[PDB]
């Protein structure tokens, strides 16, 4: 039990950090409507430029949208579960030490 | 310490070596590149679509030279005269 | 990148969670065992 | 107190973990975007006096060099589909001798053209 | 016990010690394959505006410039397109361009 609070914590800190990192990088991302899907580009000083397809994306709102909302709501949950770990190998080293 | 000297000597920032990247293929290279000493080749095929150039500030000294380095034809494209020294030249057509 | 060096983030956390604990190997468990006199205080400091 | 001598004694040991930790995955980091192998960086080798390249080094930005060789055994070749030019200036930057080898037919455009013999 | 406490911990610390052991040893590696010394490794160096020097000969095959490449020189210099005992041909199509070492 130890060992799969401290295994919850550890996955649940790793998708706080995806998350995070993923929230970061859709802020910085300019998109554009391709036929039913989304390209999104980065600004660049050259002229050149990476760009990334969204593929069976009618409009990028959903992704501008609801998409970071998710993110926002699952990081949320993420670090509530890795708290939740962590307090619970708390008590349990509280009693067990 | 050591590892962060390698960190500083090559630049290994968040996208790889610097501007250079390396892929299956071979070098990309998305900064300039000028060499001190002299580089090797074996073809360069410029894809379709664009126009391979050969620019300098002074003359474009195209030679050739045998085992000793010595010259033997030589075509400089200079400001003035595009000199073309040999032992010959010659034109020809398709059919010969 | 982000899914291997990321991997070393948590080292934080490792390090968090082992700083709380160390500030706590007493405060974990006063009590600990042998509870006798447990409504009172017995403490000296002056040699009499 | 031994007790707090051995409880500092492997936090410093924890100090020492999370510092292997970070360094083996900053190593394989330096692993993964170098390709690395025994040869070499990537798939070229850097050789001890210079460095063998096997494959397409597309430049998607200019070069520069002073002299630009052929391999010993291998004749170089230079082409494309429109044409390939040879430029050179003057003091000015003004592109002044041009030998242009058109989509048909060579051009030379210059002052003036000579041809010598070898001496 | 104790005892067995404190020998876990001692294999603990031999395990953490061979893995320090084996990332010097990779450090070393990586230090030398790409040949670095207290300067650096004697292929390259980056320059601080972005113009990746070279230190020395390269042998870089076959090329295929993409966008804006062209080959230039430097200032005040001589391009020097030399064929070591090999022939230079621009080619395009059906026109050629052949210099030989004797015509
Ligand atoms: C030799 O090859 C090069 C590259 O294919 C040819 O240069 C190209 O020339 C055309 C005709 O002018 C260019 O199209 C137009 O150029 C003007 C600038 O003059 C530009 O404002 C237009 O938007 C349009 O692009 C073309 O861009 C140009 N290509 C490059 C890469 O510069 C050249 O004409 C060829 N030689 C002969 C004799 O055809
Ligand atoms: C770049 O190309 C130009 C054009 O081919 C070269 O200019 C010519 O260079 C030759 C040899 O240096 C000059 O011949 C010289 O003539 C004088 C007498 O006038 C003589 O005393 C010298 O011993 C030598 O034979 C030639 O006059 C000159 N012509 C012009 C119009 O400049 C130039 O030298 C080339 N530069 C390099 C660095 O390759
Ligand atoms: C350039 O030199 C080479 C080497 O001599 C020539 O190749 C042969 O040269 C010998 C003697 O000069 C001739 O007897 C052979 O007939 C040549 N063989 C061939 C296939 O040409 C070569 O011919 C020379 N090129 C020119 C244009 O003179």
């Amino acid at each position: 039990y130890f060992v799969l609070s401290a295994l919850g914590l550890v996955v649940c800190v790793l998708a706080v950090a995806f998350a995070a990192h993923h929230y970061s990088l859709l802020t910085h991302l300019t998109c554009e409507n391709a036929p039913d899907s989304c390209q999104c580009k980065l600004p660049s000083s050259e002229p050149l430029s990476r760009t990334f397809v969204y593929r069976d994306v009618t409009d990028c709102t959903s992704i501008t949208g609801t998409f970071q909302v998710f993110l926002l709501v699952q990081m949320v949950l993420n670090l509530v579960c890795g708290l939740v770990c962590l307090v619970a190998c708390f008590v349990m080293w509280k009693h067990r030490y | 310490a050591m590892t962060i000297w390698i960190l500083k000597v090559m630049n290994f920032t968040i996208d790889g070596m610097g501007n250079l990247r390396i892929t299956e293929k071979g070098l990309k290279l998305e900064g300039d590149s000028e060499f001190l000493q002299p580089l090797y080749a074996k073809e360069i095929q410029s894809r379709p679509g664009n126009a391979l150039y050969f620019k300098s500030a002074r003359n474009v000294t195209v030679n050739i030279l045998n085992d000793q380095t010595k010259v033997l034809t030589q075509l400089i494209t200079g400001p003035k005269a595009v000199e073309a020294y040999g032992k010959k030249f010659e034109v020809k057509t398709v059919s010969g | 990148l982000h899914t291997v060096i990321p991997a070393v983030v948590v080292a934080a956390i490792l390090l968090i969670a082992g700083i709380i604990a160390m500030i706590c190997y007493r405060k974990k468990r006063k009590g600990k065992l042998t509870l006798e006199d447990q409504a009172t205080f017995i403490k000296k400091g002056v040699p009499i | 107190i031994y007790g707090w001598r051995k409880r500092c004694l492997y936090l410093l040991v924890l100090l020492l973990l999370i510092i292997l930790v970070v360094n083996l995955a900053l190593t394989i980091w330096i692993l993964k975007v170098m390709w690395f192998s025994p040869t070499g960086m990537g798939h070229l080798h850097v050789t001890k006096d210079g460095l063998r390249l096997e494959g397409e080094s597309e430049f998607l930005f200019p070069l520069y060099a002073k002299e630009i060789h052929s391999r010993v055994d291998s004749s170089l070749l230079l082409q494309s589909t429109q044409n390939v030019t040879v430029n050179a200036r003057n003091s000015d930057g003004e592109v002044t001798g041009r030998l242009k080898v058109g989509p048909q037919m060579v051009e030379v455009q210059s002052q003036q053209f000579q041809i010598n013999s070898r001496e | 016990l104790r005892g067995r406490k404190g020998n876990l911990a001692i294999c603990v610390i031999v395990l953490l010690f061979l893995l320090a052991v084996i990332n010097l040893i990779i450090t070393l590696v990586i230090w030398a394959v790409i040949r670095i010394g207290p300067n650096g490794c004697d292929s390259m160096e980056f320059h601080e505006s972005g113009l990746l020097r070279f230190k020395q000969v390269s042998d870089m095959g076959v090329i295929h410039p993409l966008y804006k490449s062209t080959v230039g020189g430097r200032r005040n210099e001589n391009l020097v397109i030399t064929g070591n005992n090999q022939p230079i041909v621009f080619q395009q199509g059906t026109t050629k361009l052949s210099v030989e070492k004797n015509k």
